[PDB]
Order: C-alpha cells, then sequence, then structure tokens
C-alpha cells in the first residue's frame, strides 16, 4: 500500500531534511531521470571527495592493522556531519594521511641508513685490529665458497682476510637477520680490482669505502659512533612519533568511517533527486507507506528546523500506474521464517494414503478460494490462455497430491532404518558376553549419540524441509499467488 | 605562505649559498641563541627545505653546527616545535654520505 | 499540481532578473550622452576664468 | 490537509520575491561602478580639450 506521492525540497535544505530523512528509514527514493550518465548528477565532484576520504579510509585502516594496534569502538549511530564541518575534515583527514605517507617512506630511508651505517662501523673494528684496494661485507654461508673462486680466477693471489662478524645484522630484503663476515682485499695491483668486482657481485657481497691510512680509521670511527647514535635517536623519535598518532587514530576511524559512509549515501540520494530542473528548489519522487504518512512529515518539518531555515517542506500526493512494492510487520523470528517464501503393516498402508490425499484437496481447498477473494480486492486469446489456466490444474493438482503421499512413506523410510539403527544399539553391543560394559558399549553409544543424527536428522530433515518448501511453493503458492513481486527496500542505516 | 611553498624552496636552492652562505647560518645563528616557541617552528622547517633541495647544503650545515642544535631543539617542550624539528632532523640525514 | 503553480512562479523570478540585465544595458549607453553633458555645460565652467582674466 | 497548496503560494513564493529583488538590487546598486565610474571616463575626454582653450 504504497504512494508515489511527490516531496518538495529548496536546497537549503537538502542535507539536514534528507540526513534526518535517512536518520528513520522508511523512504524509497526513486530516480526519475534515467535519461543521464553516471556523471553529471549535480554532486559528482563532490561525492568523489567522499570517496577519496573512503580512500583514504580503507588506506589508514591497512596501516593501523599492520602496526597491531586496539581499535576503538563505543558502538553508537552518530551525527552525519554537516557540508559546513565536511571542509574541516579534509584538513584532518589529509593531515593524518600525509604525515602516515610520509613516514613510512622515511622510516624506511632511515632504516636503511641504519643498517647501512652499522654495516660499516664493523669492519673498522676488524680491521684496525689485523693492521695493528676493496673492503667489504659477506655473510659466513658463502665464504667458502668465495674463496675458492676468489683463488680461481684472479689466480695470481689476493691475501685474504678472514673474520667473523658478532651477533646477526640485518640487510632489509637481503639478508634477514644473518651474522656476516669481513674481508680485504688489497692486491696492489689496480687491474684485477675488475676480476674481484665481478665476484663480489656475483657471491652479493656489500662494499664499503675504507680510508686505508692510519689513525684516519679511528678518526672516521668516531664520525660514524656519533652519527649512528644521532641516527638510533631520530628513528625510535620518530617511532614515538608513530604510536602516539596512530592511538589518536585509534579513537577516531570507527567513528570517522560511519560519519563519511552516512555522508555518501544520503550524497548518492542527492544524486537521486528528481531532474536538476531550472530552479535552486527541488523535487523528490519516493515511495511511502500510507500508515507513516504523518511521522516522515513531521520528521520533514524537524529535518527544516536542524538546517536553520525559515520555510518549511511539503509533500504534494498523486496516483500513477506503477509498481506497488509490498511492506509488512518483519518481525525478528518472524523474519528469517518470511524469507524463505520470499525467495519463490499392509492396514497402515490403506489408511494413511486416503486421509493425507484429502489433506492435499483441503490445502488447495483454502488456497484456491484465496484467489476468489483475490479477485474481489480489485476472446480468442482468452480462450487459449484459460486453456492454459484451467487443464495445467487439472493435471496439475494430482501430481500435488501423489506428493502428499511422500510424507507418509518418509516416515515408513524414518521408521525402517531408526529399527536397523536402534538394532545395532540394542543388539550389537549390548549382547557381548564377556567384555560388553566397558569398550564395546562405549564405541557404540557414540555411535548411537553421533551415527544417528547425521543420518535421520541431517539428511533425512532436510529433505523433509526441502519437500515442504515444495510442498509450500509449487503445491501451495500456485493457487492464490501471482508471484510477480517488488521489494520496498528502504533507506537505511548501515 | 613562502616558507610552506613548494616552489620557493626549489626556485631558491642555491640563493643561500649565493649570498655568502653564512647568511643561511644567520638564519641558524637564530634558530641556535633564540628559544622562540612560534618562531623556531619556522626555522626548522625552512632548514630542512634547504637540506632537501641542496644535499651539499648538509656539509654546511655539518659546518655550522646545526644538525646538533637541531638535534637538542628536538627535546624542546613545545610539540609543534618537536615536531617540526623531527621532520628537519630526518631530512638532515636522509642523504647520509660517508663520513 | 504542485509543480504547475511553481513553472509560472519561476518564470516570474527569470523575468526579474532579465529586465535588469537590460535597463544595466540601457543606461550604459544613456550614462555616455549624460556624460556628453558637460560639453554643453563646462564651456561655461570656462567663462569664469574666461571673464576672471578678462 | 488540503494547505500544501497553499503552502506552495505561502512560501515558495517567497523565494521567488528574494531571487527578484535582492539580485536585481545587487545590479540597481552597480551604477556605482558602471554609471559614476563610466561617467568620470569621459569628463577626462572634456577636461582633454579644456586645456587648451583655458
Amino acid at each position: 500500500e504504497m504512494t508515489l506521492a511527490q516531496l518538495f525540497l529548496q536546497s537549503e535544505a537538502a542535507y539536514c531534511c534528507v540526513s534526518e530523512l535517512g536518520e528513520l528509514g522508511k523512504v524509497q527514493f526513486r530516480d526519475l531521470n534515467p535519461d543521464v550518465n553516471v556523471f553529471q548528477r549535480k554532486f559528482v565532484n563532490e561525492v568523489r571527495r567522499c570517496e577519496e576520504m573512503d580512500r583514504k579510509l580503507r588506506f589508514v585502516e591497512k596501516e593501523i592493522r599492520k602496526a597491531n594496534i586496539p581499535i576503538m569502538d563505543t558502538g553508537e549511530n552518530p551525527e552525519v556531519p554537516f557540508p559546513r564541518d565536511m571542509i574541516d575534515l579534509e584538513a584532518n583527514f589529509e593531515k593524518i594521511e600525509n604525515e602516515l605517507k610520509e613516514i613510512n617512506t622515511n622510516q624506511e630511508a632511515l632504516k636503511r641508513n641504519f643498517l647501512e651505517l652499522t654495516e660499516l662501523k664493523f669492519i673498522l673494528r676488524k680491521t684496525q685490529q689485523f693492521f695493528d684496494f676493496v673492503a667489504g661485507v659477506i655473510n659466513r654461508e658463502r665464504i667458502p665458497t668465495f674463496e675458492r673462486m676468489l683463488w680461481r680466477v684472479c689466480r695470481g693471489n689476493v691475501f685474504l682476510r678472514q673474520a667473523e662478524i658478532e651477533n646477526p645484522l640485518e640487510d632489509p630484503v637481503t639478508g634477514d637477520y644473518v651474522h656476516k663476515s669481513v674481508f680485504i682485499i688489497f692486491f696492489q695491483g689496480d687491474q684485477l680490482k675488475n676480476r674481484v668486482k665481478k665476484i663480489c657481485e656475483g657471491f652479493r657481497a656489500s662494499l664499503y669505502p675504507c680510508p686505508e691510512t692510519p689513525q684516519e680509521r679511528k678518526e672516521m670511527a668516531s664520525g660514524v659512533n656519533t652519527r649512528i647514535d644521532d641516527l638510533q635517536m631520530v628513528l625510535n623519535q620518530t617511532e614515538d612519533h608513530r604510536q602516539r598518532v596512530l592511538q589518536a587514530a585509534a579513537k577516531n576511524i570507527r567513528v570517522w568511517f560511519i560519519k563519511v559512509r552516512k555522508m555518501k549515501a544520503i550524497y548518492h540520494t542527492l544524486n537521486l533527486c528528481n531532474i536538476d530542473v531550472t530552479q535552486k528548489c527541488l523535487i523528490a519522487e519516493v515511495w511511502c507507506p500510507v500508515t507513516d504518512l504523518d511521522s516522515i512529515q513531521f520528521a520533514l518539518r524537524r529535518g527544516t528546523e536542524h538546517s536553520g531555515s525559515t520555510v518549511p517542506s511539503i509533500l504534494n500526493r498523486m496516483q500513477t500506474n506503477q509498481t506497488p512494492p509490498t511492506y509488512n510487520k518483519t518481525n525478528k523470528f518472524t523474519y528469517g521464517f518470511q524469507n524463505i517464501v520470499d525467495a519463490y503393516l499392509t492396514f497402515l498402508n490403506s489408511f494413511k494414503m486416503k486421509m493425507s490425499v484429502i489433506l492435499g484437496i483441503i490445502h488447495m481447498l483454502f488456497g484456491v478460494s484465496l484467489s476468489l477473494f483475490n479477485h474481489t480486492y480489485f476472446f480468442g486469446d482468452t480462450m487459449v490462455h484459460q486453456a492454459i489456466h484451467t487443464i495445467e490444474y487439472c493435471l496439475g493438482c494430482i501430481s500435488n497430491t501423489a506428493s502428499y503421499l511422500r510424507l507418509w512413506a518418509l516416515s515408513l523410510a524414518h521408521a525402517q532404518l531408526s529399527e536397523v539403527l536402534w538394532t545395532m544399539v540394542i543388539h550389537i553391543g549390548l549382547k557381548v558376553k564377556s567384555l560388553a560394559g566397558g569398550l564395546a558399549l562405549f564405541f557404540i553409544f557414540a555411535a548411537f549419540a553421533t551415527l544417528t543424527v547425521a543420518i535421520l536428522l541431517i539428511m533425512e530433515g532436510l529433505s523433509a524441509f526441502l519437500h515442504a518448501l515444495r510442498l509450500h511453493w509449487v503445491e501451495f503458492q500456485n493457487k492464490f499467488y501471482s508471484g510477480t513481486g517488488f521489494k520496498f527496500l528502504p533507506f537505511s542505516f548501515e | 605562505p613562502v616558507h610552506k611553498s613548494e616552489k620557493f624552496w626549489r626556485e631558491n636552492a642555491a640563493r643561500l649559498n649565493e649570498k655568502n652562505y653564512e647568511l643561511l647560518k644567520i638564519l641558524t645563528k637564530l634558530l641556535e641563541v633564540s628559544d622562540d616557541p612560534q618562531v623556531l617552528a619556522v626555522a626548522a622547517h625552512d632548514v630542512g627545505e634547504y637540506v632537501r633541495h641542496y644535499p651539499r647544503g648538509k656539509r654546511v650545515i655539518e659546518q655550522l653546527g646545526g644538525k646538533q642544535l637541531v638535534m637538542n631543539h628536538m627535546h624542546h617542550e613545545d610539540q609543534q616545535v618537536r615536531y617540526n624539528a623531527l621532520l628537519a632532523v630526518q631530512k638532515l640525514m636522509v642523504h647520509n654520505w660517508e663520513y | 499540481q504542485g509543480i504547475q503553480q511553481l513553472l509560472q512562479a519561476e518564470k516570474r523570478a527569470a523575468e526579474k532578473v532579465a529586465d535588469a540585465r537590460k535597463r544595466k544595458a540601457r543606461r550604459l549607453k544613456q550614462a555616455k550622452e549624460e556624460a556628453q553633458m558637460e560639453v554643453d555645460q563646462y564651456r561655461r565652467e570656462r567663462e569664469q576664468e574666461f571673464q576672471s582674466k578678462q | 490537509s488540503d494547505a500544501d497548496v497553499q503552502k506552495q503560494i505561502k512560501h515558495m513564493m517567497a523565494f521567488i520575491e528574494q531571487e527578484a529583488n535582492e539580485k536585481a538590487e545587487e545590479i540597481d546598486a552597480k551604477a556605482e561602478e558602471e554609471f559614476n565610474i563610466e561617467k568620470g571616463r569621459l569628463v577626462q575626454t572634456q577636461r582633454l580639450k579644456i586645456m587648451e582653450y583655458y
């Protein structure tokens, strides 16, 4: 019982009315300008601004989990932010966006700076110990095959120094947490420098310039000492600057979702306005219940006050020839049971067959009588149509009433296997002479506990439940229900 | 707006070095000597923009010793001054020449 | 309906901004002939110093 | 309630006159730069030729 009754807007009340109208959830905004593309719907530039904040929110919800920060919820339907507050949000949203995008690129360059200088620092101690040209670093696992190749292709020789570094360091992707070793490539020749650099890249060694003169090694060792600890200082100082704004974001992102997601939803309905015609006032052609005409109108009177507009909006009524979408009670323990139908030995044999056949005739009687009350509620092609209407009811009810005979025969299937199941429970387990009461009854009663429910209640139960849907759909909904249907779909919250 | 403009820092990169480079240290002398809880925040971001637009100015900043001054100013009690010094000191060691 | 009383209403808003684009397009030529009244008038403004120097 | 057709004539006609008056009054008060300034242009042309006979 819906009406396409018109509703007018004034574009100073186009947000605050619709938002409180979208804070109720009884409205079915219908697009009546279909002759237009997906762009130029009056607000395409601003719905991308909500989408840009949506892209920033889907990005910031990912990085808030990689640092593993607990998320505040405080679950409540909030106030929808005004377009006055919208420009103030992109100052705040992009501040968190640009700072966190910069830091993850800056900390990775700082971490790459930290590991390289510590790798250079550990070779300064071990070589100045050995002293009292190429210097470089290689892992311990590749050092015996390196000097075997270094003796091979250089083949004069280079006097190699072998000295293993202490507790494992890590270059970021290669290698992850390995203890390496230093080496010394003097050779004095300056021709074999080309013949060793290919080997240093082939074994993936990391080489650094050493000053090579005495007391400048300790001079640069004092230099990289002060450089590393300052680099160690700013690395954690970026990290405590990081976590202090992650938890500042952790108090934000949950409510900041439903700020813009409610804004993006109502602006999509602002795209769904009438035809964008000729003045600074709007119309809305919505579907609405007659039982809720008053409550949405007082809500419309509430919406024009929240913007502070002096002029209330109106509601015209009319009549047309279109779909009257359905609406009902929609109760909680009535929600799931409604959604299923919205998707669309010798003596017992003689007695239970005919009484079930009359029961199917009684179910068809109540169904066909509902067609007369539905018809009362509102030549050549009429002959061939009503012939298909009548004789498909004639031979059709026979196949319906034949499928009512199964629900006794499925109970005969229910009775026979339950005795066999029962027989095992009463006979193979309990009729053992010596070792019955312990291990023998325990595995059989477990079969009486677990194996009967999968066979009699799971598969036999679902099949008769699927049969009962077939008794409802093709055998009961074929008598009165036209089966066309059209849902209401109110403008929801989440 | 000139201190936040990207065109101002990119075009006037060598303008500090062409002006007898101690004039860039005159910005550092104002940053090191004076406290200035709002005015040194402009001194921190302008020093990092000079280092970002000139990697050789990091040697000039190490010559004037402003890196230890920016490090000590990073521990200031002001929030915006410590936040600006954190972005500047991290930009000061971004290039990482060998010592 | 309500749109039918509104369509003639917007044309009443449309005409009152239309003629304002017209009387402002008439007066600009009229200013060129009202500031050309000065040649009929400031020949007499020259006549006081024509009489003062005489 | 049949006053919805009257509420259209009540306050949607008020949106007609506010765009009728306060947009044309912005045009009508633009004579300080389209009638006074344009008069100030042509008086210099009269003072260009009065500074020969004076």
